[PDB]
RNA sequence: GGCUCAGUAGGACGGCGAUAAUCCACCCGCAGCAGAGACAAGGAUAACCGCGGCAAGCUGCGGCUAAGACAUGGACAGGCUGCGGCGCGGGGAGGCGCGGGCAGCGGACAGGGAGCGGCUGCGGCGGAGUUGCUGGCCCAUCAGCUGGUAGGUAGGGUAAGGGCCUACCUAGGCGACGACGGGUGACGGGGGGUGAGAGCCCGGAACCGGAGAGGGAGCCUGAGAAACAGCUCCCACGUCCAAGGACGGCAGCAGGCGCGGAACUUGCCCAAUCCCGGCGGGGGAGGCAGCCACAAGACGUCGCACGGCAAAGGAGU
């Protein structure tokens, strides 16, 4: 039984394939359930893991909270944890595993929690980078703190040709801004906002017209 | 007695009880204003409006208090032989306490069509002619 | 079957179209615009059948693409647009404004119009009605509505509106002795004057008119649209004039009387 | 000998549709450009109709204004008549009814279907 | 759309109505859309980056990240319900519409530098559900049938009237003017055949309506399905497996087998006819060709160029 690690802070990931007598250690836990690493093996003394999911040798999830360790059928939604829905409100029932461990698992998903006293290479040694950065501009102006009056994807390229250090070729990372004021959004809200009260006082005045024309006295 | 307190439509525009005219060229029954029954099945005191057809049968049995059986019976043509058939068929309809006692087993009654006021009744009395006139 | 019918056979289309047995397996269904499809051609006939202006669907594309169409002065780039009677198709390109409304052989035609008489059109109402706050807005038939009318305006009877405005300027009541044209039935595309109107209370008022020649024939009210008071058409007249010649008549003039 | 039955003028289309009787008792749209100022490429002939005795074919002849209009609306084959574009490919019916459907299995972009496929393989 | 006609003898269909007993997407015409800090909107998740499980079908863990997704903010109106209640309009008929009331709820724009797009309501259009009257096969060696059956009251339930359901109560309801039951190698109709006609017979088959997707039942999503080239399960057949599991519904198009007397190519293509999509796309709908003396009609006793065709072939020189 294999055992997948990664870490969350550190953003590394592998897998340590343990031995048979460490996976009998680790039966009749379930996700969500925190093991030291004492139990795993000595070279994993001091760490503090958190079992998050698992699989099968039939190929299942473990899904989180059905409280057996066999094989069950369940009848899933959308959103469902083990069930990708394709078609709109289409419910199958799909073969989970329940949250137990048991001999019957392939691999383990955990996290680590608090890092131990030695260093693992692929895992602790390693940082590997958060994939995207914001689109939305409070998100980004709070992450680089960026001036309010400042354009937002000009003030990030000001910041690479800054740490960079004599690079010839910089390739720039995707960077789209959403959610901002913009001369369109305000353009947008007064013009609907003057129609508005061009709407109440044209109304108005087709009422008079027509209380003048056809009902002239009251 | 009855099961709820007996209630009328309050009367839009005797100005204490509520009554309508179903119209279609026809007359409100004077047991009808001047009564205290509270049918709310009943064209002219009730919830029902008349819609669609309005014929004219006799009554065939007056059994089972506010419905009626009416019979109307009708000629239809076979194109074979150039003879006319006898044919009928019964409406339970129902009777109004407006006319109870005036309509008995015999009269032509002229029904409207109503809702589907039970199972098998989707006509109304709304006026009636007397055998012996 | 059961559902919104997204197609339309070809025998199934309606015959005042005039679509051949031959062309195809569908016609054309229209989009549910403005008018009943009993009484609404769409765009995709008119400009391939009646102006031939595109063979092919390719062009017809292209001409509702490079939006050259307009119809009661809107724009209206959709192939099966409904357009119904008394609509007014105005293209800038060849400067042409046409009419749509029905001809003697119970079809639909293009009666070509001035440019001044494509500035309004007629819409007989359908119901008139007190929306919230008291706006007394009535409906036509063609589904447009129109508020603040004259209070005089009641059922049946057409309204002379604007195109490039939305307000009504004209009205046209439905009285005995008015200009009347027959939108369906079997006297489709007649123009009579209206003799008697008779009640029939429960259904069906039944108009009673005599055209020019003098012909007498009777219609529900329903199929009566007002196209002028006793004095003058509201108007143009296409060819024929709604006179409905007789299959006698048509034959005294090919052999004498 | 040419002679035109009717002249109509598609002024939206930016093109004129005439219709044509030629006839040759006992190629065509040389001489059809020799009666009007029109270039070869600016003229399109839909059909050669004639009836079953007489020497008398009458031809549907489009004559537009520009080549860009003419490529534009005309349809794609009838180009391919003139000058053989073959602008777009549209490799064979059977070969993109194949490509598409392979492409509607297939959840994810490709480049992470075809690794996850090829690392099964390789294993 | 396409296919099919098993069920269906009235839940159908046709004709004439009703919906004042009802709901609604596209689209069209109108009115409108909360100042809230407002030069403004919060947390996510997929994609993706990795790490995987698993024979296959399929699926997990971690990391970030969008919106016309999902929220927050903020109520002038529409709306709902109860009570009150005069009128003005419409309609054959009214608290149907609208104005005027008191309460309890509740409730419409924080979007974009290729055209705009959302949402609420009224009116259409396009649909849809119920429904009235009526007509249409055979058998009397089928003569009596009926218990939610017929009605009443009341509530429930529904989008909606209703024994539709329930509670209590009446004893009704239908029948030789043929009920009820049975049969049908019965989808109905527009129609077709045949006869001078009256008739008789047929309607699988173009169009319309219905019904079904191996037999069923249940449902999700959605405006609309009790959907089936959606799901869930059962049954009957069938398939793959590494034996843990995974699948199949050609009464769609070709094609195969079987059945029988009895019925075509696993061809080409969106060119025409049209449909879906907000356009470039897709369409075995559909067209083209091939097969077949199956039918209608016309006419006798081999190869270029031309021509047309999406392309090819045929017609025509
Ligand atoms: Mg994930
Ligand atoms: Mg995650
Ligand atoms: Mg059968
Ligand atoms: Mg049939
Ligand atoms: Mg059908």
């Amino acid at each position: 039984m294999k055992l997948n690690v990664a870490y969350p802070a550190k953003g590394t990931q592998k897998m340590i394939p343990i031995d048979f007598q460490t996976s009998m250690r680790l039966y009749g836990l379930r996700l969500g359930a925190q093991v030291e690493g004492e139990l795993i093996g000595e070279d994993f003394r001091g760490y503090v893991f958190k079992i998050t999911g698992g699989d099968d040798v039939s190929g299942l999830p473990m899904k989180d909270g059905v409280f057996t360790d066999k094989r069950v059928r369940l009848l899933l939604k959308k959103g469902n944890k083990g069930y990708r829905c394709r078609e709109k409100g289409v419910r199958k029932r799909k073969s989970v595993r329940g949250c137990i461990i048991s001999g019957e698992i392939a691999v383990v998903s955990m996290i680590i929690l608090k890092e131990g006293e030695k260093p693992i290479e692929g895992l602790t040694d390693r940082v590997v980078e958060c994939s995207h950065l914001p689109k939305r501009a409070s998100k980004l102006r709070k992450l680089f703190n960026i001036p309010k009056d400042a354009n937002i994807v000009e003030f990030i390229k000001e910041q690479i040709r800054n740490n960079s250090d004599s690079e010839k070729k910089i390739r720039y990372p995707r960077i789209k801004v959403t959610r901002l004021i913009t001369p369109m959004r305000i353009e947008r809200k007064r013009k609907r906002l003057e129609e508005k009260e061009a709407r109440k006082i044209k109304s108005e005045n087709e009422r008079k017209e027509y209380m003048k024309k056809y009902y002239p006295e009251k | 007695k009855a099961k709820t307190y007996p209630k009328q439509k309050k009367p839009h525009l005797k100005p204490e009880r509520y009554y309508k005219n179903i119209g279609m060229g026809y007359n409100v029954p004077e047991t009808a204003i001047n009564g205290t029954y509270i049918d709310k099945k009943c064209p002219f005191t009730g919830n029902v409006t008349i819609r669609g057809r309005i014929f004219k049968g006799e009554v065939f049995k007056m059994k089972q208090e506010k419905t009626i059986v009416v019979v109307k019976r009708y000629f239809h043509y076979n194109k074979k032989y150039k003879r006319y058939e006898r044919r009928n068929t019964k409406f339970n309809v129902h009777l109004s306490p407006c006319f109870f006692g005036l309509v008995r087993v015999g009269d032509t009654v002229t029904c409207g069509e109503t809702r589907a006021l039970s199972k098998t009744k989707h006509f109304a009395v709304i006026d009636y002619k007397q055998k012996d006139s | 079957t059961r559902g919104p019918r997204r197609h339309l056979k070809r025998l199934n289309a309606p015959s005042s179209w005039q679509l051949d047995k031959l062309g195809g397996k569908y016609a054309p269904k229209p989009s549910s615009g403005p008018h009943r499809l009993s009484e609404c051609i769409p765009l995709c006939i008119l400009l391939t059948r009646k102006l031939e202006y595109a063979t092919t669907t390719k062009e017809l594309k292209y001409i509702l693409r490079k939006k050259m169409i307009k119809v009661n002065g809107v724009v209206r780039t959709d192939k099966d647009f409904p357009v119904g009677f008394m609509d007014v198709i105005s293209i800038d390109t060849t400067n042409e404004n046409m009419r749509l409304l029905y001809s003697n052989n119970r079809a639909f035609m293009l009666h070509n119009i001035s440019s001044e008489e494509a500035t309004y059109r007629l819409c007989r109402v359908s119901k008139k009605k007190m929306g919230i706050g008291g706006i007394p807005y009535i409906y036509t038939q063609d589904g447009s509505t129109f508020r603040y009318c004259d209070p005089k305006i009641n059922v049946n009877d057409v309204v002379k509106v604007n195109i490039k405005e939305k307000k009504v300027v004209g009205f046209l009541p439905f009285k005995s002795g008015m200009k009347v044209f027959i939108t369906k039935g079997k006297n489709l595309g007649c123009i009579g004057v209206i003799s008697g109107i008779e009640k029939h209370m429960g259904s069906h008022d039944i108009a009673y008119v005599v055209d020019a020649k003098g012909r007498s024939f009777s219609t529900r009210t329903s199929n009566a649209f007002i196209i002028g008071d006793s004095e003058s058409y509201w108007i143009s007249l296409p060819e024929g004039e709604g006179i409905k010649i007789s299959e006698l008549e048509k034959s005294n003039i090919k052999y004498g009387e | 000998e040419t002679q035109i039955c009717m002249m109509r003028e598609n002024r939206p289309l930016q093109r004129r549709e005439v219709v044509l009787s030629i006839s040759h008792p006992k190629d065509i749209c040389s001489q059809i450009s020799s009666l009007f100022k029109v270039r070869k490429e600016l003229i399109i002939v839909s059909g050669c109709s004639t009836r079953f005795g007489t020497h008398q074919t009458k031809c549907k002849v489009r004559i537009y204004e520009s080549p860009e209009m003419l490529r534009e609306i005309e349809r794609d084959f009838v180009v391919k008549r003139k000058t053989g574009e073959e602008v777009r490919k549209k490799k064979a019916r059977r070969v993109r009814k194949k490509e598409r459907k392979e492409k509607a299995k297939i959840f994810g972009t490709l480049r992470r279907h075809l690794k996850k496929a090829e690392k099964r393989a390789q294993k």
